[PDB]
């Protein structure tokens, strides 16, 4: 472990990288609002770092090779049979959005800490904060059950707890028929299976429920669509804020040092992600679970720690 | 190199090291010259000479 | 021995017996605690200038000072319920139980 | 219960006395059994650690036999010292007071009666 | 007995003017006051930082009782232990009262 | 008769139906500290005349 | 949480519990006492949350309580004797009150009532250090009172508390109360041998001192609160897995574990007295211990209980937490019956 | 082992947390004159 | 308690019914008393009322227990002209255990209660001839 409290005994501090740029912005929208160039306008225009939407195998992506492992080790969820049957019996909604929850969690962390030890702020799209307007939008057209439902809000409650929430938001207002002709014209095979009233549940509840409380918890922005495309009024509109909302003001360097600590422990962010509550849309038995264990035991670099498998190429695992 | 990543690990601590087998070397050679020192005092105490 | 050691003996069980079986919240508990306290207070400066033990008359004012922090400790416990539940009753501890 | 030997010299591990003993050898039987706890005790921190188990921290695995064959070794020495001053003291209390430790004259089966009871 | 005799005498004159304070006018008939604040009908704010204040005031002048017998002290016969004794008890207020002022205790009543 | 229900019965199960039952009757505290300071009180009073601990 | 900070309260405390250990005076033994207590109050407030508060208020006025009896005991002791050294009271009063006044500071059953609220309401390492490290002063204060100790009212108070920690041990579903529960057993259990020889009584709470540790330290590391993750935890390191089934295995005194070496010498210093039907009844108790440590590894190794879905996230990361003295810990804790009389160095 | 009169303890919550379950405001009379609705926080 | 104890065993065995009996009766009534007062302590009482009916539940129920065991003893002891037998604790036991199970309103209770009662006065008859000590003092 290279950072810990001795570090911060020898002066590691971590205001002392916390200048006026270090900024945590987040960017949202419907299915296909176009924000996921415009963030990338922002990550070339105040040097922030950008990061993309955590998709299934974002952590499959973070460790290891990189690649994109097979969804038997990772996920078991595909957004393609999600679109083809919501209501499927073997629950590939709930499925499918508790994996995505976990994998935002994970991205979250890694930005936090990114934030934390570089200085460098963070600019992400739909962060752990924007993923229950998914959920909902699922409740409010009968995709999952209410069990489903208050386990996601235990499994939320008891993550969310421990962090802060972003600088500053941006929400891209893009309305149903724009989202669908922009779905029609994008050509994916399978994206127009899901019925319009899903977009509309998903802006509902955006302008019922979000924009409600990022109104107050930090800072909020709103933009249409066409006004997403000119980068120069968004990042002036930015940068000319003052930040007066928001727990990020009462923030010392010992509060923000204990959540380095604990944005480090990748076990420690993902422990109360999985509770061992019994809902029969995420539970897998003993056979299944012991037999994607041992396959996933078996896979190239993952058989021991990182820096020490020999059939990758790791030297001098006898001195370490 | 396989892992994108650096691994903290991925390179031998040889600082470490060398201190791991100092101290493992050192005590070999306490314990071997108090040991050599009890018996030496037990047989001039007792007088196996 | 005198009579009066028996009389701060039965004020001393007079305490214990305050102190365990309340109705009320919290501050009845430490004012019987404080009880406890001037109770071995008087007996050990009584003890110690009625037998001549000179250097023993670092005992009594000791035997305040250590406590009477522990004492401050207590009401910085109570300030936590008063910052939790709004009032510092002793039946709205029972969070613990299940 | 040795609350008035140790009394006299407090704070001692080992005594200028317990080096009249014959200390243990090197090839003590307990003291490889300890170095053989040590080496469980190297598997046991590379097996935790998702670690090959033979191959990896070989200097681990020395250091952590080198501090259990130590540690081992005074323990041993102490417990020797420990049982010595336990006889010792036996002794020498039983030959200051022969009175309460009569001779018993033991008479030889010839003449004492022993029960029997036939089993059938 | 002189000053428990000076205590009684004391007490009693107190006394004695509370009692023409409280009971005197009482003769005259003047009238019933039926009478039918800024606190409306809220709570009493736990305002925090006079409990600690307090709480720093008890402590303070608990080590104040430590530090008090100096001048009986200063007649005995090992003068550098006590002049030891004493210089580190100040130098301990001292570092209390540092650390009081470090760790916010000195803001929004300082 | 014998070895499924009279042989279950004598020896293990009225052990742990004992077990189970005063186990239940110990652990259904309310949690209330002024029962367990009023126990205590009890206790004390036990030892001090009934028992005469002190002799 | 300032690392300083904490390095000077785990220093303050560490020099209460050895200022009451080297002490020859009772006015010391108090203030080290006091200053534990005092500097231990922090540790049970790390997380803020108010359980944690609710635990520290309770134990701040059960160890006050103990500690007032404490100077009743220590004043009447004075008027009966006027000296102070540390060593056998002059009073029947004096030791019935230091008696059950060290009973309220060590969770010893009936004055247990606090113990298994307490540690259901704070961290792990505070639950780790008040159930390894408060336990330690206490038994010397209760080891140098010995000559003065009535047999009766210890006797009644060990065999009250290791009966009422194994029953109330054998319902508890949550990993802290158990654990509570079998402190409180494991001090009946070396209290019932005190008058008799303490040099077992050091045994057995070193013994438990170290097998209590192992067991926080793997709490500790697989992060796990109740029975259900502890019963999840298989998914993620097997070996882990292994190590509690082998410790629990041991922490029941089945042999040829270590757990077997403190409570069977017991036996053999209780029939030595002539004592026969005492130590039959500690080990039926403590066959009501190994039932419900059986309870907790049939639901934790010895089955398979099925799991969720993100684990396979968490097969992507090691474990990174400080897993410190956890390897040496749990070698001592197994395989240290062959070296049994090394219980001599602690005469 | 539940019974009738431990029937309702629910389980704790898994990050061991309890849920949470304002400012002051003033009339000062007219007792110039003024009548002042003042808000305080502390 | 401890003296009563005593007064208890001062009396022989098998020779006079009633001293026994009221011996046995206030053993009884200290325990019931004793059990009482930790279950009001315990289980708070919904009143004043039912606390008090609760409390002479238990003692009178223990009390009788107390008396049956101890009659039944003295009067197998005075019919078997043995007072250096187990047997007639055993009987004593068995008949405060079918006592104890008619007032619980029950008998497999009351057949168990037997069992262990009898038992567990025969080895205070063990106790009491062999000379067994519980309560051990230092020896060694
Ligand atoms: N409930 C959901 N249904 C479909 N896609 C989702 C859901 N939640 C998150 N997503 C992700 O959000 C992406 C859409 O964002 P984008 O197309 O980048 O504007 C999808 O391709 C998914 O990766």
């Amino acid at each position: 472990l290279q950072y810990g409290p001795l570090a911060y005994i020898l002066g590691e501090k971590t205001t002392k990288k916390m200048t006026e740029n270090s900024k945590l912005i987040t960017v949202d929208g419907n299915i296909c609002s176009g924000k996921s160039k415009l963030a990338k306008e922002v990550a070339e225009k105040l040097g922030l770092k950008h990061f993309p939407e955590a998709g299934i195998h974002y952590a499959d992506s973070t460790t290891g090779d990189g690649k994109p492992l097979p969804v038997r080790f990772s996920g078991n969820c595909s957004l393609e049979k999600f679109y083809d049957d919501p209501k499927s019996n073997d629950g590939n909604s709930y499925r499918l959005q508790a994996w995505l929850y976990a994998s935002r969690l994970l991205q979250y962390a890694d930005a936090l800490e990114h934030l934390l030890s570089t200085g460098q702020g963070v600019v992400l799209e739909r962060s752990i904060y924007s993923d229950f307007v998914f959920l909902e939008a699922m409740y409010r057209q009968g995709f999952i059950r209410k069990q489903c439902v208050d386990h996601y809000n235990q499994v939320k409650k008891v993550t969310v707890c421990e962090y802060l929430p972003p600088h500053v938001v941006i929400y891209v207002d893009v309305p149903v028929s724009e989202v669908q002709s922009r779905i029609q014209k994008k050509g994916n095979p399978h994206e127009m299976k899901i019925t319009s009233a899903y977009l509309q549940d998903i802006e509902n509840v955006y302008k019922g429920t979000f924009l409600p409380e990022m109104s107050e918890k930090c800072e909020v922005l709103q933009y249409s669509a066409w006004e997403a495309e000119d980068a120069e009024k968004v990042v002036e509109d930015i940068q000319y804020l003052k930040y007066d909302k928001g727990p990020w003001l009462d923030q010392d360097d010992r509060k923000l040092h204990n959540l380095r600590m604990l944005v480090q422990d990748k076990l420690e962010v993902l422990n109360y992600t999985s509770i061992p509550v019994f809902l029969p849309e995420v539970t897998i038995g003993a056979h299944q679970s012991d037999r994607v264990f041992q396959e996933f035991t078996e896979l190239p670099g993952r058989k021991y720690r990182a820096g020490y498998n020999e059939d990758v190429g790791d030297k001098w695992i006898w001195l370490k | 190199k396989f892992y994108i990543q650096e691994p903290p690990h991925g390179s031998p601590n040889w600082l470490k090291v060398g201190l791991t087998l100092g101290t493992s070397a050192f005590l070999w050679i306490y314990l071997i010259k108090q040991h050599n020192e009890d018996v030496l005092e037990y047989k001039r105490r007792n007088g196996l000479e | 021995m005198s009579l009066v050691y028996m009389n701060i003996m039965m004020a001393f069980t007079v305490s214990l017996t305050g102190l365990l079986m309340y109705r009320s919240h919290l501050m009845s508990s430490l004012l019987c605690l404080e009880g406890m306290m001037l109770s071995l207070f008087i007996l050990a400066t009584l003890m110690i200038l009625n037998s001549h033990f000179t250097l023993a008359s670092m005992m009594p004012i000791i035997l305040l000072v250590f406590a009477a922090c522990e004492a401050a400790l207590g009401l910085s416990l109570l300030v936590m319920v008063s910052n939790t539940y709004g009032t510092d009753y002793v039946q709205n501890l029972n969070l613990l139980q299940c | 219960m040795m609350t008035g030997r140790q009394a006299r010299a407090p704070l001692q591990f080992l005594p200028d006395e317990a080096r009249s003993l014959p200390p243990p050898k090197l090839t003590d039987p307990r003291l490889a059994y300890i170095g053989f706890l040590g080496y469980c005790s190297g598997l046991i921190d590379n097996a935790i650690r998702r670690r090959p188990v033979l191959s990896a921290g070989l200097h681990r695995q020395f250091l952590y036999i080198t501090s259990f064959v130590f540690v081992g070794y005074y323990l041993l020495k102490r417990q020797d010292y420990m049982y010595a001053v336990r006889d010792h003291d036996m002794f020498s209390y039983i030959k200051s007071h022969p009175e309460d430790f009569p001779e018993k004259d033991k008479k030889t089966y010839r003449e004492v009666f022993e029960e029997f009871h036939p089993v059938r | 007995m002189n000053l428990m005799i000076t205590l009684l005498t004391n007490f009693t004159l107190a006394t004695l003017l509370v009692t023409i304070a409280f009971w005197l006018p009482q003769l005259n008939v003047y009238s019933e006051k039926t009478s039918p604040d800024p606190m409306g009908s809220a709570r009493l704010p736990f305002s925090m930082k006079f409990f600690l204040v307090a709480i720093t005031f008890l402590l303070f002048d608990l080590e104040i009782a430590l530090l008090l017998p100096l001048p009986w002290a200063s007649q005995t016969t090992n003068l550098n232990t006590m002049l030891t004794m004493a210089l580190l008890l100040i130098f301990l207020l001292a570092v209390s009262l540092a650390y009081e002022w470090t760790q916010k205790g000195l803001e929004w009543t300082e | 008769l014998l070895d499924l229900i009279w042989l279950e019965t004598i020896l293990p199960k009225t052990i742990s139906l004992a077990q189970m039952k005063m186990s239940t009757t110990i652990t259904s505290q309310k949690g209330l500290i002024k029962l367990y300071f009023l126990s205590f009180l009890i206790t004390i009073l036990i030892s001090t005349t009934l028992l005469n601990f002190h002799e | 949480m300032n690392p300083i900070i904490l390095i000077i309260i785990l220093m303050t405390v560490m020099l209460g519990t050895i200022i009451v250990m080297i002490s020859t005076h009772w006015l010391l033994i108090w203030i080290g006492f006091e200053m534990n207590m005092l500097a231990i109050i922090p540790i049970m407030m790390k997380k803020h949350n108010p359980r944690a508060t609710e635990a520290s208020t309770k134990y701040f006025l059960t160890q006050s309580t103990a500690s007032m009896l404490l100077m009743m005991a220590i004043i009447i002791n004075l008027m009966f004797s006027g000296q102070w050294t540390v060593m056998k009271l002059f009073n029947p009063m004096a030791s019935m009150l230091m008696t059950m006044a060290l009973a309220m500071k060590l969770g010893m059953a009936p004055f247990h009532f606090w113990v298994p609220e307490v540690t259901q309401g704070i961290p792990l390492s505070s639950g780790l250090i008040l159930l390894t490290w408060q336990k330690l002063a206490p038994m010397s204060v209760l080891y140098q009172i010995l000559p003065s100790i009535n047999l009766d009212l210890i006797l009644t108070l060990s065999i009250l508390s290791i009966t009422i920690g194994g029953w109330g041990g054998l319902n508890q579903t949550q990993l802290r109360k158990i654990m509570a529960y079998s402190s409180i057993a494991h001090m009946g259990w070396m209290t019932a041998v005190l008058l008799y020889n303490p040099t077992m009584t050091l045994l057995n709470l070193i013994i438990y001192i170290i097998m209590t540790s192992t067991m926080f330290t793997l709490f500790m590391a697989n992060s796990t609160t109740t029975t259900l993750s502890l019963s999840h935890t298989w998914n993620k390191a097997p070996i882990m897995t292994i190590l509690v089934l082998i410790t629990l295995l041991s922490m029941g005194g089945l042999p040829p574990l270590s757990g077997f070496m403190p409570k069977w010498m017991i036996i053999q210093e209780m029939t030595k007295n002539d004592s026969i039907i005492l130590p039959t009844l500690m080990a039926i108790t403590a066959l009501l211990n190994l039932y419900f440590y059986m309870r907790l590894t049939y639901s934790t190794a010895l089955t398979m209980f099925p799991s969720t879905n993100n684990m396979k996230m968490k097969w992507q990361f090691p474990t990174t937490k400080r897993m410190t003295l956890l390897p040496t810990m749990t070698v001592l804790s197994t395989m240290l019956l062959p070296l049994t009389p090394i219980l001599s160095i602690l005469e | 082992y539940p019974t009738k009169e431990t029937a309702h303890w629910k389980p704790p919550p898994w990050n061991d947390v309890d849920p949470p379950k304002s400012n002051l405001t003033l009339n000062f009379g007219p007792q110039g004159v003024l009548r002042l609705v003042m808000e305080l926080s502390g | 308690a401890k003296t009563l104890l005593h007064q208890y065993w001062d009396i022989p065995e098998g020779t006079e019914c009633h001293r026994k009996t009221y011996a046995a009766t206030s053993i009884g009534g200290a325990s019931g008393l004793v059990v009482s007062a930790y279950s009001v302590a315990l289980k708070t009482p919904t009143s004043f009322l039912e606390g008090v009916a609760r409390t002479g539940r238990y003692t009178f129920t223990a009390a009788a227990i107390g008396a049956i065991f101890g009659l039944t003893s003295c009067i197998s002891a005075q019919v078997r002209e043995k007072p250096d037998d187990p047997l007639n604790y055993l009987i004593g036991g068995c008949a405060g255990g079918l006592t104890l199970g008619a007032r619980t309103r029950s008998y497999g209770i009351g057949a168990a209660a037997c069992a262990y009662m009898g038992l567990t006065a025969a080895l205070v008859k063990m106790g009491q001839l062999e000379g067994w000590k519980v309560f051990a003092e230092p020896k060694v």
